[PDB]
């Protein structure tokens, strides 16, 4: 079997990505936010705390399919201090015309203000490795864990769009969309997530540095987070850039014109265009943009968030052992 | 912006 499913960016600062969900019988569909940095499938639903409610919700006693894990609860936080946390149901899962029966849905009995705040997004679906589940007493399997015995190859792919809808697909790869070859390199699952090295890095038409960077693949970040030395070569090249303390991070004027950004995969080399590198401006009017490459030191890890990935093809294979694979296109 | 496990 084979799923395929349209991705769309909440906003226009493609601030995060949502995609349809099947959840139940008859099917209920909530807009999740596919998150390759974590490993919980998540959701609004009939028992969160009313005033905490704003989003479409799960209501399990309406779907025939639903059973309860007994005993079962779960509680999660991320990088930007947001969190959630409540009890567990089983059901049926569908993304993209692929089903999954028997799935961990985690229902919220709580969310955090930031959560109740966006409209947008009804829950998240974790794609990192099944280590870093939150549920006790026993962790449970993501939903292409469980998709792996039915897929016609135990790969998905994410194809982000630059201010502009885009595909999540499971189980095989479109050679049409993609230019040139997949370089592929190696994955540590030892922290839990898709962590791999990149060889090096170059800015605009200047020399490419070999020097090793450890990072994580992660669609639930919006921003591009490299070494301290790495981000000042960078805005060096940027006439009006600025560090920023009061507004936190690299600040430069709307109206430069950006140099591009490449990362080294093996022998291969992904160009991010300087446009993607303007986030966009600190309040509407401004003459004055936020950076979309910014410093890790505050983090204590190398990130390539959505600035990075949506400028690739990207593969995540999911065989006993992982591998990832970067295409430009 | 925002930044998914810590």
């Amino acid at each position: 079997s084979t799923g395929s499913a349209t991705t769309t960016p909440i906003d226009s600062l493609d601030d995060a990505y949502i995609t349809p969900v099947q959840i139940g019988t008859p099917a209920q569909t909530l807009n999740l936010d596919f998150d390759t940095g974590s490993s919980d499938l998540w959701v609004f639903s009939s028992e969160t705390t009313a005033s905490e409610v704003x989003q479409t919700i799960y209501t399990p006693s309406k779907s025939t399919t639903a059973k309860l894990l007994s005993g079962a609860t779960w509680s999660i936080s991320y990088g930007d201090g947001s969190s959630s946390s409540g009890d567990v149901y089983t059901d049926t899962v569908s993304v993209g015309g692929l089903t999954v029966t028997g799935q961990a849905v985690e229902s919220a009995k709580k969310v955090s203000s930031s959560f109740t705040e966006d409209s947008t997004i009804d829950g998240l679906l974790g794609l990192a490795f099944s280590t870093l589940n939150t549920v006790s007493p026993t962790q449970q399997k993501t939903f292409f864990d469980n998709a792996k015995a039915s897929l016609d190859s135990p790969v998905f792919t994410a194809d982000l769009g630059y201010h502009a809808p885009g595909t999540y697909n499971f189980g095989f790869i479109d050679t049409t969309a993609y230019t040139g070859s997949i370089t592929y390199t190696a994955v540590s699952t030892k922290q839990g997530f898709w962590e791999w090295t990149s060889t090096g890095y170059a800015v605009g038409s200047g020399t490419f540095k070999s020097t090793s960077i450890d990072g994580i693949a992660d669609t639930g970040t919006t921003l591009l987070y490299l070494p301290a030395t790495v981000v000042s070569a960078y805005w060096a090249q940027v006439s009006g850039a600025k560090s920023s303390s009061s507004v936190g991070g690299y600040v430069f004027p709307c109206s430069a014109t950006l140099p591009s950004f490449t990362f080294g995969v093996g022998s291969a080399r992904i160009v991010i265009p300087g446009d993607y590198i303007d986030f966009g401006p600190i309040s509407t009017g401004s003459s004055s943009c936020f950076g979309g490459i910014q410093s890790s030191a505050g983090i204590g890890i190398n990130i390539f968030g959505d600035v990075a990935l949506k400028a690739a093809f990207v593969v995540f294979n999911g065989a006993t052992t992982p591998t990832l694979g970067f295409a430009s296109k | 912006p925002t930044e998914x496990r810590e």
